[PDB]
C-alpha cells in the first residue's frame, strides 16, 4: 500500500516496453523525480531514451517531461535537446506558464537552438501582461544561459520586476539571469534584492543570489548572508562553493557564513579529491582568500594549486582578442617604463612574462626589488554588456588573490585602452594606472 | 650590400642589425646598405649582396617552418 | 568492426561531396 | 571480471588520440 | 598519460578518459605533490602547433561521442549535431567558427595588396561557387577601373567592387547588412542587439545548413557502401571483413612500445567484453558497475 | 545543467497525463501530498518544498555506454534502418516455391525453367546477405575515419561552407 522498489519495478517495466508514447514518458519522469530517485541512473536513462524516441508530443506532456528533467537535476544534452524541435512546433499552442517551463528547461541544459529563443522571448515581449513575473523570470534565465545576449527581455524583465513586487527565489532567478547576462542594472537589481526580506523557502536560491551580486559586485546584501548562514546544509559542494565565490566577490564581512559553508566544503573533498571540477576548486581558493576564512591543511595547498591550474589553463585557452589586448598592454608596460625602439620593446615584453609562485604563469609581471606589480588586461569578455561597460567580479577575484602573493595589480580594462589613439597615450593610461595602485614605481 | 626591411628601422634595428649582417663577410667588410621595404616580409630582414642573399624575415623562417612539420608528420 | 586509425587534419574548408544514388534499389524492384 | 565500471564504459575506443599524442610527442621536440 | 600542458586542455572537457585522467592528477596533487611551472618559452609558431596538437586531443575523441543525426528528419537532430560540435569547439579552445574563420581569413592575408590576391589566397576556405562569383565581379570592375583592384577600403575600384559583391552576395543568401551591422557594431544596445538577433537567425540558419550538408554526405556515403555491399555473396563479405579485421588487428600487433598501438588493442579487448557481457544478460544490457 | 535550478512544486504536474501510472500531488503552500499509483505497486509520501529543490544538487549526468563509440553507433543504425529498407522489399517478393511441382515443370520450355530456377538462387542470395547484420559493424568503420578527419579541421569542428562564405562577405566588405 505503501513501496518504493515495487513501484520502481512498476515504472521500470513500463518503460521498458517498445511502444511507450510520450504521455507515459512525460509521467514516468514525473513520478520518478516525486520520488527522488537519484540512486537509480538505468531508470533515468531508460526514460531518456523513450524520451528521444517519442514522436507524438502535445504541451501538457512535454512540458512535465521538461520540468520533470530540470528538477530531478538529471543532465543529457543529446535527449533534451531534440526536444526544442518538439517545443518549436508547438510553441504558438503553449501557455505562457507552459512556455516558461519549457524555455527555462531548455535553457538549463544550455541547448543553443537560436530560432526557439528568439520565438520565445518575442512570445514575451508581445504579450507582457500574460506572465507572472516567475514566467519571466524563468523565460529570462532560460535565454541567458541558452547563449543570447537578448537585452530586450532583460529590459522588459527590468520593467516588470520594478513595476511588480515578486517573490524570493523570483528574484534569485532573475539575478542568476542578469549574473550570466553580465548587465548589472541597479535599477533593477535593487527592486530584485528588496524582494529578499520576506523569509527564504529554500537555500539554493540564496546561494545564487550571493553568487549573483559577486558576479556582478554589487554588495553582500545582510538579507542574503544570514539565510545562507542559517540553511548551510541544503547546498551541494558545488553550491556552498559558488555561494562563498559571491559572497567573498562581493565584499561580505560574516566569517559566520563562511565557517558554515566550509563546513560543507572541505569533508568533501576530503573523501573525494577529484569530485569537484577545478573551476569550483578555483572559486574556492578566491572565496578562502578573500575573506580569510580557514579550512583544512589538505584543502588549502590543494585549491591553491588548483587556482594556478584554472589560472593556467585559462590563459592557454585565451580568447585571441585577449591575446592580442594583451601584447598591446605589455608593448605600452614596455614603452611606459622606458624603451624608445622595438627591439628593447620586445626584449621589455619578454621579459615581463615572468612565473607565479602557485605554479602559473602571469603576462606582465614587473618587478623591482621586492615590490611587484602586476597588470591585467580586461577584454570584453569580463566586461559589462551595458554602455558603463564596468569590469565584472571575477577580475576583481583574480586581482585579490594575486595581491596576497605579492603583486599589487593594476587593471587595464579594454573599453578605455582602445579608445586611445596610439601608443604613447596608451603607455601613459598604463602608467598612470600602475601609479594608482602602486605609486613606488 | 642592400637590405630590404618589413617597416622603415629604428637606430637600433640599424645597428644590431648592422651587427647581424658582418657575420656574412668574414674579414674586416664595411658594409654600406641601400634599404628598401616590403611589407610581404612580415618582419626580419633580407639581405641582398649582389652576388649572394640572406633571407632572415620570418616570411621565409614561417615557410620553412611548414615545409618541415609537414614533411615531419608524413614521416611518423 | 575497427578502423584505420589517421592522424591527418583538413586544411580546406569544401562541400562535403554527396555521393551519387545507386541503383540496387531499382535492379532489386527489376 | 564483469561489470567494469562507468567511466571505463564511457570511453569512445576507436577515435585516435593517440596518435595524435604520438605525432605531438615525435613532431614537438623534433621542432623545438 | 599527462605530460602538464595536456591537462590544462583537458580540465573543460567533459570527455571519459581526458577527465579520467584529469581526476588521477588532481588527485595526485591532493596528496601533496608539486604543481609543476608551465613553461614561458616555444615562440609563436611552436604555441600555435602546439595548440593545434593539443586541440585535437579534445576534438577527435569528442567527435566520436556526438551521434549523427542520420536518417532523422526536423530541426532538431541538426541542432542537437551543431550544438555538440560548437560545444566541442569551445571544449577545445577554439572561438566561435565565425571568429575563428575570419582570423584565418586575417591571418592568410595580412600581407597581400590586390583584392584578386586575397581571393588567391582564401582560395582554400570559401566555396568555389563563391570565389568564382567575385572573381567575375572582380573582372568586371577591373575592366571599366583599368587598375588592379587593391586592398584599400576607399578607393573608387574597391568601393565599386564591393558595392557589388555585396549584390552578389545578397543573391547567394547572405544578408551583408546584418553581418556587417554585427560584426561592425552600433552604439545603442536596443538596435545593436535587434540587429545581433538577425545575425543570430542567419548563423543559426548557416551552421545548420552546414551540419545537414554533412549528415547528407554521411547518409549518401553510407547507402553507397551498404547498395556496393549488399550486392556481394555472403561468402565474399564474410572473407573481405575477415581480412581487413586481420590485417588493422596485424598492424597495431606489429608495431610495439607504442602507446596508440596498445591501447587499441585494450580496445578489441573491451569490445570483446561488451559482446561476453552482453551474451550473459541480453534483455538487461551490459553488466555496468552500480 | 547549471549549478542553480529553481524548479519544484511551482506550476508543476498536478496529475498524471496517460492512464499507464496514476499521480495526483495534493500541494499546499508548505509542502505536497503525492501518491503515485503504478498497477500492483503504490507508494506515497510528502515531498518536502527544499527536497525538490535539493534534487538538483547532485547531478546524474547521463552517458551512453556504446560498443565502440557514440558516432560509430549512430552510422551503424543507420546502415539497419537502410538493411530495413532493403529487407521490406524483399519481403514483397513472389513466392516460387508455389511454382517448383512437376505440372509447372513440363509444361514449361526448358529455358524459361533454367531462368526461373536462376531467379530462385538469385533470391536466395540477396535474402542471405541482406540479413548479415554482422557486417553493419565493419560497414560503420569505413564511414567513420573520413568523417572524422573531416572534422580535425584547422579552423573548426564545426566550420562549413555556409558560415565561412559569410564571414568572408564580412571580411571582403570591411575596410580592408
Amino acid at each position: 500500500e505503501n513501496d518504493v522498489p515495487a513501484i520502481l519495478k512498476e515504472i521500470d517495466s513500463l518503460v521498458s516496453r517498445e511502444a511507450v508514447s510520450a504521455k507515459e514518458v512525460s509521467d514516468a519522469a514525473v513520478a520518478l523525480t516525486y520520488l527522488q530517485v537519484k540512486a537509480n541512473r538505468r531508470l533515468w536513462g531508460k526514460v531518456l531514451e523513450k524520451a528521444g524516441a517519442a514522436q507524438d508530443y502535445d504541451a501538457a506532456s512535454l512540458t512535465n517531461l521538461l520540468w520533470a528533467i530540470n528538477t530531478g537535476g538529471v543532465e543529457h544534452f543529446k535527449t533534451v535537446a531534440e526536444l526544442a524541435g518538439p517545443a518549436v512546433s508547438l510553441l504558438p499552442s503553449l501557455s505562457p506558464v507552459q512556455l516558461s517551463i519549457v524555455v527555462e528547461a531548455l535553457g538549463g541544459a544550455g541547448v543553443k537552438n537560436y530560432e526557439l529563443y528568439n520565438k520565445a522571448s518575442a512570445v514575451v515581449v508581445s504579450k507582457i501582461g500574460e506572465f507572472k513575473p516567475a514566467e519571466i523570470a524563468r523565460v529570462l534565465y532560460g535565454v541567458a544561459f541558452g547563449g543570447v545576449n537578448d537585452v530586450a527581455l532583460a529590459k522588459a524583465a527590468g520593467k516588470v520586476f520594478a513595476s511588480t513586487e515578486v517573490d524570493s527565489r523570483t528574484a534569485a532567478q532573475a539575478l542568476y539571469a542578469l549574473a550570466k547576462l553580465g548587465r548589472a542594472d541597479k535599477a533593477t537589481v535593487d527592486a530584485l534584492l528588496k524582494s529578499f526580506k520576506k523569509g527564504t523557502e529554500s537555500a539554493s536560491d540564496a546561494a545564487a543570489a550571493s553568487f549573483a551580486l559577486g558576479s556582478l559586485s554589487f554588495k553582500a546584501e545582510k538579507a542574503i548572508v544570514d539565510a545562507l548562514k542559517a540553511s548551510a546544509g541544503d547546498l551541494a559542494p558545488a553550491q556552498a562553493v559558488e555561494a562563498a565565490y559571491g559572497l567573498a566577490l562581493s565584499g561580505a564581512t560574516d566569517a559566520e557564513a563562511f565557517k558554515a559553508l566550509f563546513g560543507v566544503v572541505a569533508p568533501a573533498i576530503e573523501k573525494a579529491p577529484d569530485a569537484l571540477e577545478v573551476s569550483s576548486l578555483a572559486q574556492l581558493h578566491v572565496a578562502s582568500t578573500i575573506s580569510g576564512a580557514k579550512l583544512p591543511a589538505a584543502v588549502g595547498s590543494f585549491v591553491a594549486k588548483a587556482f594556478g591550474l584554472a589560472a593556467d589553463a585559462a590563459r592557454l585557452k585565451r580568447s585571441s582578442a585577449e591575446s592580442a589586448l594583451v601584447a598591446d598592454v605589455a608593448a605600452a608596460t614596455a614603452v611606459a617604463f622606458g624603451a624608445q625602439y622595438r627591439p628593447e620593446v620586445a626584449s621589455a615584453v619578454a621579459s615581463y612574462v615572468k612565473t607565479a609562485p602557485d605554479g602559473s604563469v602571469l603576462d606582465i609581471a614587473i618587478t623591482k626589488g621586492d615590490a611587484k606589480v602586476l597588470v591585467q588586461a580586461v577584454p570584453s569578455s569580463l566586461l559589462t554588456s551595458t554602455t558603463p561597460a564596468k569590469p565584472l567580479g571575477h577580475v576583481a577575484a583574480y586581482s585579490k588573490v594575486r595581491e596576497a602573493q605579492g603583486y599589487a595589480v593594476a587593471v587595464v580594462p579594454a573599453n578605455e585602452f582602445e579608445a586611445l589613439p596610439d601608443q604613447k597615450a596608451k603607455a601613459q593610461y598604463v602608467l598612470a594606472a600602475i601609479k594608482k595602485v602602486a605609486p613606488s614605481f | 650590400c642592400t637590405v630590404i626591411t618589413a617597416e622603415p628601422l629604428d637606430k637600433l634595428e640599424r645597428v644590431e642589425l648592422t651587427k647581424k649582417a658582418e657575420k656574412f663577410v668574414d674579414a674586416g667588410f664595411k658594409l654600406v646598405m641601400q634599404e628598401k621595404i616590403d611589407k610581404k616580409l612580415l618582419g626580419g630582414f633580407v639581405i641582398e649582396f649582389s652576388d649572394r642573399r640572406v633571407d632572415m624575415s620570418t616570411a621565409k623562417k614561417v615557410e620553412e617552418f611548414n615545409n618541415f612539420v609537414n614533411k615531419l608528420v608524413l614521416s611518423i | 568492426y575497427l578502423a584505420p586509425l589517421r592522424s591527418d587534419f583538413t586544411e580546406e574548408i569544401t562541400a562535403p561531396k554527396v555521393a551519387s544514388a545507386s541503383n540496387l534499389v531499382n535492379e532489386w524492384n527489376n | 571480471a564483469d561489470a567494469k565500471a562507468l567511466d571505463e564504459l564511457r570511453k569512445p575506443k576507436f577515435s585516435s588520440k593517440y596518435l595524435i599524442q604520438h605525432v605531438s610527442q615525435k613532431l614537438i621536440p623534433a621542432v623545438k | 598519460a599527462v605530460s602538464k600542458k595536456e591537462v590544462l586542455y583537458f580540465l573543460s572537457s567533459k570527455d571519459a578518459e581526458s577527465s579520467t585522467a584529469v581526476k588521477s592528477y588532481l588527485k595526485s596533487l591532493y596528496a601533496g605533490a608539486q604543481v609543476e611551472a608551465t613553461e614561458t618559452d616555444a615562440s609563436e609558431l611552436i604555441a600555435q602547433l602546439e595548440k593545434k596538437y593539443l586541440s585535437a586531443q579534445v576534438v577527435e575523441p569528442g567527435v566520436h561521442n556526438i551521434a549523427l543525426p542520420l536518417g532523422e528528419s526536423g530541426s532538431a537532430p541538426v541542432k542537437r549535431y551543431a550544438a555538440e560540435l560548437f560545444n566541442l569547439g569551445a571544449q577545445a579552445g577554439f572561438e566561435c567558427p565565425f571568429i575563428e574563420v575570419s582570423k584565418k581569413f586575417g591571418q592568410e592575408t595580412a600581407t597581400s595588396e590586390t583584392v584578386k590576391d586575397v581571393l588567391n589566397k582564401t582560395k582554400s576556405y570559401v566555396s568555389a561557387d563563391y570565389n568564382a562569383a567575385l572573381n567575375e565581379v572582380l573582372s568586371s570592375v577591373e575592366a571599366e577601373i583599368n587598375g588592379p583592384v587593391l586592398f584599400d577600403g576607399k578607393t573608387e575600384g574597391f568601393k565599386k567592387f564591393a558595392a557589388k559583391a555585396k549584390a552578389v552576395a545578397v543573391s547567394r543568401g547572405l544578408p551583408a547588412d546584418t553581418i556587417l551591422a554585427y560584426c561592425a557594431g552600433s552604439a545603442n544596445e536596443d538596435a545593436a542587439d535587434k540587429v545581433s538577433k538577425e545575425f543570430f537567425t542567419w548563423f543559426e540558419s548557416a551552421y545548420t545548413a552546414d551540419a545537414a550538408a554533412e549528415v547528407k554526405a554521411i547518409e549518401a556515403e553510407a547507402a553507397s557502401i551498404l547498395d556496393r555491399h549488399l550486392a556481394k555473396p555472403v561468402a565474399q563479405i564474410r572473407k573481405e571483413q575477415a581480412s581487413a579485421y586481420a590485417s588493422l588487428l596485424k598492424r597495431a600487433e606489429t608495431a610495439k612500445g607504442a602507446k596508440w598501438a596498445e591501447k587499441y588493442l585494450e580496445d578489441v579487448k573491451a569490445v570483446q567484453w561488451f559482446d561476453a557481457s552482453v551474451a550473459e544478460a541480453p534483455a538487461s544490457g551490459p553488466k555496468v558497475a552500480a | 545543467l547549471t549549478t542553480f535550478t529553481f524548479s519544484g512544486l511551482q506550476d508543476a504536474p498536478v496529475a498524471a497525463l496517460s492512464g499507464s501510472i496514476k499521480l495526483n500531488v495534493a500541494a499546499k503552500a508548505g509542502k505536497a501530498e503525492v501518491t503515485v499509483a503504478a498497477g500492483a505497486a503504490k507508494a506515497a509520501t510528502q515531498v518536502s518544498a527544499a527536497a525538490l529543490r535539493k534534487l538538483s544538487g547532485s547531478k546524474i549526468s547521463l552517458a551512453e555506454v556504446a560498443r565502440i563509440s557514440v558516432l560509430h553507433s549512430s552510422i551503424q543504425n543507420y546502415l539497419l534502418s537502410l538493411s530495413n529498407e532493403r529487407y521490406q522489399l524483399l519481403s514483397q517478393w513472389p513466392d516460387f516455391t508455389t511454382m517448383y511441382g512437376k505440372d509447372f515443370y513440363y509444361r514449361a520450355h526448358p529455358e524459361d525453367l533454367k531462368k526461373f530456377y536462376d531467379a530462385a538462387d538469385e533470391y536466395y542470395k540477396l535474402y542471405e546477405t541482406v540479413t548479415e547484420f554482422d557486417s553493419l559493424s565493419a560497414l560503420a568503420s569505413q564511414v567513420v575515419p573520413n568523417y572524422a578527419a573531416r572534422r580535425r579541421s584547422t579552423v573548426h569542428p564545426a566550420i562549413g561552407s555556409t558560415v565561412a562564405d559569410g564571414a568572408f562577405t564580412n571580411f571582403l566588405l570591411s575596410k580592408q
